[PDB]
């Protein structure tokens, strides 16, 4: 009697991707699935991706470290570097907090301000200031780390003479994984991932090239001669051939770029076309680029070179002819803001660059995988 | 099939009901202890262990 | 000191009380908090309409005669002004239980 991966492990390996950690309380139903396969689940992960997979009385977590970190892998509901501060240092306090043991969030605040590294203090009388610590506070409550004895929060932005009384939970202590060396002695987070590959020495390219799939939108060339997607294009059959096994997902391989396509999303997961509007726009800025070939000729490395001019040209021909459709929100905003806008969503999905040093927008070949336009009657809706 | 004096069914009944009762007594102050938030506030010291 | 209690100017509402804890104590749930005083205060008609003030004067005058044991609650709260109230939680002593053990005999 031996396992095998099935229905129930697929289903426990998309989880375990899809969440940052699944806790026992809350998840009983997917702590169970995952954790019936988590052999099977254990042995596939160390063998092909080499992530180590926590399995723990409480919880299950998935270390997922990024081959090159990506915009979008961060917390998402934090917006500025100082929620982030804030973040890591109400994680400080909270080692200092016994299981269960309550606090208010007036001893929070006191040892944020504290503690906090950087040469300008933290002070609470902005409102900015306290705008951060709700959204530091709002994404600690999301991960269960402390719970809410009756009160509100959110009242804190125009009330600095809130308080609070918050209850640390025991999730608290296994929130952040396990560094190397005494950590202290690193000087930049770049000095990380060098240690996390050197537990990988062992068949490095296929970790590699499996966790650029699984976990970023696509896998980009980054020249004529790069390693990872050479493998791709080496293994191509036998990697679609196990990823299919394994998962939902299907493979696709073009000169210049490798990415993993999902037939059926589930509710939770993230994917690309979406709600958000300036998809929209994205799709078709994809279908213009496709009927100009001449013009967005790509360079052999599947990028197509445009200055902030020329981009913001390409969509103030896109406002006139589309623009009727877009959303009320783009159909109002200069085109500079559009520019702006519609650059940090391709940002996020990886679509394109905005180069460090010449300001030149790089729009890369996953781009036109996808494009859209309204349906004809519309078009010519519009013309009327 | 009651083919007995009345006096037996009475002091039956008796005994069943004060026996009965004395259970329900019990019950409901075992479930009270259970209950207790005296036992709530009590998980966080030595004195769980009473 | 226990003649006070039996006798003082609340003689009515001290009896109450330390009946209370004897109960509590007899089914060894002793360690008793002001709350669940008040609510047994609130329970019998004639102080039905019980207070928590009076009810703190009477057991502040109590724990001055030793008939509790007082302990400060700063275990756990419920809202943000009993965390910040520095609460306290009394038991019964010994004396109390068998000065209460004897009237209870007695009206047996």
């Amino acid at each position: 009697q031996t396992q095998l991966f099935d229905e129930k492990a697929i289903q426990g390996m998309d989880i375990l991707f899809h969440h940052y950690w699944i806790l026992r309380a809350e998840q009983p139903e997917w702590y169970q699935l995952i954790r019936e396969r988590e052999k099977v689940l254990r042995r596939y992960l160390d063998e092909k991706f080499g992530l180590r997979l926590i399995v723990h009385q409480h919880f299950i977590k998935l270390e997922k470290i990024p081959v090159e970190p990506e915009g979008w892998m961060g917390i998402q509901d934090f917006q500025e570097p100082m929620d982030y501060a804030i973040f890591c240092c109400a994680l400080a306090f909270l080692e200092g907090k016994a299981v269960d043991e309550q606090f208010l969030l007036s001893e929070l605040c006191q040892e944020i301000q504290a503690d906090y590294p950087g040469d300008f203090p933290l002070d609470w009388t902005l409102y900015t200031h306290r705008k951060s610590l709700i959204r530091a506070v709002k994404v600690l409550m999301e991960f269960q780390l402390i719970r809410t004895i009756d009160g509100d929060i959110g009242r804190f932005d125009q009330n600095e003479e809130q308080e609070v009384l918050y209850e640390a939970s025991t999730y608290s202590r296994y929130f952040m994984r396990t560094y190397p060396d005494d950590f202290s002695s690193y000087q930049h987070w770049s000095e990380l991932l060098k240690e996390d590959w050197k537990l990988n020495q062992e068949d490095e390219r296929r970790k590699r090239v499996y966790r650029k799939l699984f976990f970023s939108p696509g896998l980009h060339r980054l020249d004529q001669q790069d390693p990872d997607f050479l493998y791709i294009r080496n293994y191509r059959n036998r990697l679609a051939e196990d990823i299919e096994k394994h998962s939902e997902y299907k493979l696709h391989v073009y000169k210049n770029t490798a990415f993993l396509s999902i037939a059926e999303p589930r509710q939770y997961q993230q994917v690309f076309p979406n709600s958000k509007a300036s998809t929209d726009i994205i799709l078709q800025l994809s279908k213009y680029i496709h009927g100009e070939p001449e013009r967005f000729k790509a360079n052999e490395n599947g990028e197509i070179l445009m200055t902030e001019g020329e981009f913001e040209q390409v969509v103030d021909d896109l406002r006139q002819q589309f623009g009727t459709g877009w959303a009320k929100y783009f159909r109002d905003m200069s085109t500079k803001g559009i520019r702006t806008e519609l650059l940090r969503a391709m940002k996020d999905w990886m679509m394109a660059e905005v180069d460090s040093e010449t300001s030149l927008i790089r729009i890369k070949s996953l781009t036109g995988v996808m494009t859209g336009e309204y349906p004809s009657d519309f078009q010519t809706g519009g013309t009327e | 099939d009651l083919n007995k004096s009345a006096e037996e069914y009475m002091r039956i009944w008796e005994d069943v009901f004060r026996y009965f009762q004395t259970i329900r007594t019990s019950t409901a102050d075992y479930i009270a202890y259970i209950n207790s938030e005296q036992t709530d506030q009590r998980m966080q010291t030595e004195a769980f262990l009473v | 000191i226990e003649a006070s209690y039996l006798t003082a100017d609340s003689a009515a509402h001290y009896r109450t009380i330390l009946r209370y804890f004897y109960h509590q104590h007899e089914r060894m749930r002793d360690f008793i908090a002001p709350e669940e005083l008040l609510e047994h205060m609130r329970s019998i008609p004639a102080f039905a309409d019980f207070q928590e003030d009076q009810l703190h004067q009477q057991l502040a005058q109590l724990v001055k005669w030793n008939n509790l044991i007082a302990r400060q609650d700063m275990t756990n709260a419920k809202t943000i002004e009993e965390y910040k109230k520095k609460r306290f939680r009394y038991q019964c002593t010994p004396y109390t239980v068998e000065i209460e053990r004897m009237i209870v005999q007695l009206e047996k």
